[PDB]
């Protein structure tokens, strides 16, 4: 009813040890979402196009054409890890457990409230807010995943971070299908290249409506809506990294003989010239066995063409890749391709007090060594003659194209049978948690964006409007705007993620690599004077596991 | 020592084309020297021409070009003005992370 | 937009010490790697000292290794070159240099400072 | 028989984990154990005696009179922290675990080797070892606990901390009753201050001997001993730590203004002048209301003599505080009394590699702050007027008994019927883990040196000996000593060690202090290149729990 | 046993820098709280700077503030005083102090070094 | 500003006893400020003869005392010896972490 309660706020998270070193981690999340009424009521088809921006010779990365469908309906989305844990229980998991498992999924939205707002005619702006107790906030569950998958934390727009800040629903738009081309040019390009939108296939044109694709619930002031709980079915996530390189794999040559007194200078050694050697290599026209031609069982990782951009019929994109860079450990600013950069606003992170829109950014390293370090890659002849001269060896610093900027290692893929790789690893607080398989014939080994991967179906997109609240004075067949009185809502999400881990084993001397609070990082978790909190990242992957 | 010799003098007409050359008294200049081109006027501080044997600083005028010629480093002023009569100073790259410095070109616009 | 402002320099008597101090402006400080070159007086120019990398590797000449320590404070923004037992032959105009590629070196001098002069006589 | 073995090595931990977040841990320890026959087949009463060094006025903390029965027998040890555990499980136990349970504890002697040494006469010494399959082992187990408790960690004679390193018995030896006085001196006393040892009180003595008291097994070269599960009835050990201080107890006081911007110079203000404040104080003369006069449901910690040495029948003897130092965290360089000093060779965490008589040492700082900064503290006139004049107040810096290098905190004693202590933390791996309690009518509350007491009894000390190998000319009528084969054995010892522990729940928005391996730390885990090993301690309460 | 040796000292003209070593041996040097003290030609002991606590800690005398830095090194059982700015007035003989309480300080110069002279003028 | 006052001179016959003085001219000296005295002879480093107000270093005679007269801290050498004339400096603890020394007392052995 009116003056009745429909849920209760809970955003506990409950840790239910298991027999055989299994727990039951079921993270609850509570939030005030507020919504307003929409600001047009109708579907648009509105073509984003920035044709000035890529215009400038060199700047076709910075392309933005494109066409989406904006609808009137926001999406509530909790698809990301600062949802649902905070940093003690984001330690407490990276720290004891070793894999993660995606159990189930519930949310539900209730005591609903809706207020009208009245503005006086007074000079000086005076309102007051009234409850309209027979109002209807529009809820719909797509349960089926009829609509285009649209996850929230690709943009920063998920729920908040924090239970006791209120949070806002994400106004849902979708993409249109368009024809764009861009001929990359650089600074130096003389003319104009080849930039034109040219519209929209019509064998490929999808417009989708909630109205006409979903079931929607009419929730009232005393009205609940629960979605019911989903039970996933995607593969467990290791959190734990590998660090074992192509170069640390098998057995390692006998030293015959072994350093007499301890100290960096001393060094042991193999004792056989590196062509009188036993064992097994690929090269069959060398006696050489060293380190780096020794037969391998596989290769761990791959190298792929890094900031390489391919054109489709919808414009240019980045080629992603599964790995981040090598050598981003030994020097942090070597992170660039493949290592994830977050920004986000002060709902997802950043310093809730900060002023400007400015993000909040930072660039993710992965404990995993599955990355490649390109300068200090090389081809040579099949002939193999050491030392190797300059025409038979190609060096990341010959030039390719003619281009001093560019070499081979640019264009350089070595994807193959026996590539063997990892995951990617969860990203906390910024992190997506699942995402939906693409419906191909053919799907690809793993998503860079989640590490949980929707085999079947994962739960459908959970969509909120407010009901139109007319004036008397509407009339549909006036093409003007429609006339409504200034309404909104507040209700409550309250959602349940459950997830299966594994708690970690000792396997070694020596301790692991564990997260933990210092005096660098102290004030990162704690609220200062006036109440400003953040959420900075933490890593996940941790502890390491051997590969071979 | 790694010791790098370039024309301790040369001169253009204005209009003209001109080619500082940067060599290495042991070895060759390649493009894994990173050949850097920087031009000093007298009483002012070093201005970057090139980097990477190739590429020029935004603002640099085309003019200016950088490339590998036998084994050394060229640059190449093409249809010189009289504000290019200065010094250029060309910095290889000796690998690890040490760098070496010529002992300068006086370019004169005649 | 990226700037670079050496001080520091002043006359020292042969033995002394000196820190030379350049404030860069316009750019993420960290995210590049800085070095000190020095320009004697009639003279051309010679590389000095480098750091690099986010673990603020540093290499030295030969002219100056044992007497100079380069270093940086990426909160400051500030590149330091600390000269002990200077000599006669360390007279010369010090110029910062700022390599423009970060996550690949241009292996260069990308940015130049006006330089600060530093003489050592008795 | 002759060519059978008797045991199998086992030195693997495992965690099972239980319903409930319970997890049992069950160390095993095998060890290699030599052991030369003993110097003399006699009991002796020798009485130590180092009167030169304390007739040195002011050396008088550095007396070492005593008496002990030095016995044939030697001490299997193996109750130290290092004898179970390596640095990852000891990091596993302190990073998820909250509280420690000493379940159970075993022991066993398999694979007995017995071994004769023959010299040769020969100028450049020339020996030969043979196999003697008649020799035999005398193991004695105590189970009866008739034989004085002597804890081997005390002395750091325990069983070595690595499995790959044979370790030895320590000879036991028990403390045999003497009289002694010895009145205390400085630097600048005039005189001979009396210093006397009296003898023995003959209604004291007691003379206790290995065969008159415990069964002894003959065990050869076929033989195993094994002595049985013992379980204990000990207390939960906290691996949490507090760090409530009786300023930091109850509800703070309302804060009528807040910091309008953050930062270390803005302050929140009570707002209330502290003579016209509400609550309640135990000083009923005084309306004054602060952080240090309103009144707190007990004292956390207490004061003791700090340094104080008390003189009994057997001489002085340091008296002992449970807490340690407070400001040791703040300043390393503070940690004194109550902060335990462990010095120890290389069997026990020393490097092994290292030459010289000097051990390894370092001062435990715990992270509970029931510790006492007596710097801080003062003593004022009952009267309270403020600010209190120099007559009504007496300073750590007044001096006591006309000494500027006493002050009244060194003698002074706040224990009482309102001081709340915690037990002391266990510390690894040089630390004790359980301890026999005294035979005392009225016994004490805790125990400084290790965390588990023994209420009844704990497992008999086991003690080993070489049998009498004698030769043909024994003569047990001469007068001279018995004529042995020089014998020796080595001898395989296995024990189990049986913990139940909780594991710990996260209750904070941010994380708790754990420990990791870092790049300081990172080679105090792992061999050199040599094969030189160390064991650094470790801290064992990280993480923090209210304490009200 | 305990022995303080102080080096650095030199003639410096006004406005410059210097570092004056200490060097302690025979004692633990981190456990003892360690300062510089200073006395002019002709003139009374100065106290010019402090260090102490686990956490070096460092305090300075009001003639001294914003010009002077006091650091210690464990490893190298050696502390550092870094005197930028320097004028006449500060031209003196510099005495390394150790005081001989580390869990209860005297509060006091318990030793001290031979002294570094340092010398100010133009 | 805190200032350390002392007799500037004072002299005292062999055998004799002798007593320096240590004020503040605002304020007291109390045990709080653990005064220190310090003998300095002509071209040495200073000798630290009482810490604490009352504890001379070992090697120190016992002709020297330390003590708190008054509101001041009393050096008090008894039965002074030839060695004894040099310069005495006392060193006052001024709370936190800040000293403060006096101007000095120039004791000559007549």
């Amino acid at each position: 009813g009116v003056g009745i309660s429909t849920g209760t706020f809970n955003n506990q998270t409950e840790f239910k040890f298991l027999e055989n070193g299994w727990v039951y981690i079921t993270a609850n999340s509570s939030r005030l979402v507020h919504l307003n009424m929409p600001e047009s009521e109708n579907y648009r088809r509105v073509v984003v196009n920035n044709l000035d921006k890529t215009a400038v010779n060199g700047n076709m990365a910075l392309d933005d054409t494109h066409a989406e469908i904006v609808t009137p309906w926001s999406l509530v989305d909790a698809n990301a890890w600062g949802v649902w844990f905070n940093p003690g229980d984001w330690q407490l998991i990276v720290n004891t457990m070793s894999e993660l498992h995606l159990v189930s999924f519930e949310q539900e939205i209730f005591n609903v409230v809706l207020k009208t707002v009245s503005e006086s005619a007074t000079q000086p702006p005076t309102k007051v807010y009234n409850n309209d107790l027979t109002a209807s906030l529009m809820v719909a569950l797509d349960s089926n995943n009829t609509m285009p998958f649209t996850p929230a934390a690709m943009r920063s727009e998920t729920l908040g971070f924090y239970p006791w800040k209120p949070t806002i629903p994400t106004p849902w738009r979708y993409y249109f299908q368009w024809d764009r081309t861009l001929i990359p040019s650089h600074t130096g390009t003389s003319g104009t290249p080849t930039n034109i939108y040219h519209g929209t296939d019509p064998d490929d044109v999808q417009f989708y409506t909630i109205e006409n694709s979903v079931p929607v619930h009419l929730l009232r002031t005393g009205d609940e809506f629960a979605t019911g709980t989903f039970f996933f079915d995607c593969k467990p996530c290791r959190l734990t990294h590998t660090w074992q390189t192509n170069r640390a794999l098998g057995l390692p040559p006998f030293l015959n003989s072994l350093p007499q007194s301890e100290g960096g200078t001393n060094f042991g050694y193999i004792g056989v010239q590196q062509d009188k050697r036993r064992g097994v290599t690929q090269m069959g026209n060398t006696n050489y066995i060293t380190e780096a031609t020794i037969m391998r069982p596989a290769e761990v990782g791959y190298s792929a063409p890094y900031y390489s951009f391919e054109a489709s019929t919808q414009g240019p994109f980045k080629t992603p890749i599964a790995a981040g860079r090598g050598g981003a450990q030994t020097d942090e600013n070597q992170a660039a391709d493949g290592d994830p950069r977050y920004a986000f606003g002060r709902q997802h992170g950043q310093k809730t007090t900060t002023t400007g829109e400015t993000p909040e950014r930072f660039t993710y390293i992965a404990h995993q060594d599955t990355g490649r370090y390109p300068e200090g890659d090389w081809i040579q002849n099949i002939n193999f003659n050491l030392p190797v001269t300059d025409d038979n060896v190609l060096l990341p610093t010959d030039p390719i194209g003619g281009k001093t900027g560019i070499n081979y290692t640019n264009i350089f893929n070595t994807y193959g049978p026996l590539t063997a790789l990892n995951n990617v690893p969860p990203v906390y607080p910024n992190g997506q948690i699942w995402d939906k398989e693409f419906d191909t014939d053919l799907k690809p080994r793993l998503h860079v964006n989640a590490p949980f991967v929707c085999q079947n179906n994962c739960p459908g997109q959970l969509f909120v409007k407010v009901a139109p609240n007319l004036t008397n004075q509407y009339d549909p067949d006036a093409s003007a705007n429609m006339s409504r009185i200034v309404t909104y809502s507040d209700f409550w999400w309250k959602g349940k993620l459950v997830f299966k881990a594994k708690l970690r084993a000792s396997h070694t001397w020596n301790p692991i690599q564990q997260m933990s609070i210092n005096v660098d990082n102290q004030f990162n978790y704690v609220p200062s004077n006036i109440g400003g909190m953040k959420i900075v990242y933490e890593k996940s992957q941790l502890a390491p596991r051997k590969l071979y | 020592q790694t010791v790098v010799t370039q024309e301790p003098s040369l001169s253009v007409s204005p209009g003209g084309t001109v080619t500082l050359t940067c060599g290495l008294s042991s070895g060759s200049v390649s493009t894994s020297n990173y050949p850097g081109w920087y031009q000093q006027t007298l009483g002012r501080a070093p201005r970057t021409i090139i980097y990477r044997t190739s590429s020029r600083p935004s603002g640099v005028p085309n003019r200016f070009s950088g490339s590998i010629s036998g084994n050394k480093a060229a640059l190449t002023i093409t249809g010189a003005q009289p504000e290019d009569e200065a010094d250029y100073y060309c910095s290889l790259y000796m690998g690890s992370y040490t760098y070496v410095f010529g002992s300068g070109t006086q370019l004169t616009v005649l | 937009e990226v700037q670079l402002v050496e001080s520091g320099g002043d006359l020292v008597k042969p033995g002394g010490s000196l820190r030379l101090s350049c404030v860069a402006s316009g750019f993420t400080f960290s995210s590049y790697n800085m070095g000190w070159v020095r320009q004697a007086p009639g003279k051309g120019l010679q590389w000095v000292a480098w750091i690099y990398g986010s673990r603020s590797s540093t290499n030295y000449a030969d002219a100056v290794k044992g007497r100079f320590t380069i270093s940086r404070d990426n909160a400051k923004n500030t590149l330091y070159l600390q000269m002990n037992s200077l000599r006669a032959e360390d007279t010369a105009v010090y110029y910062c240099a700022r390599d423009g590629g970060s996550p690949a070196a241009y292996y260069g001098m990308d940015y130049w400072g006006p330089g600060t002069s530093l003489f050592v006589s008795s």
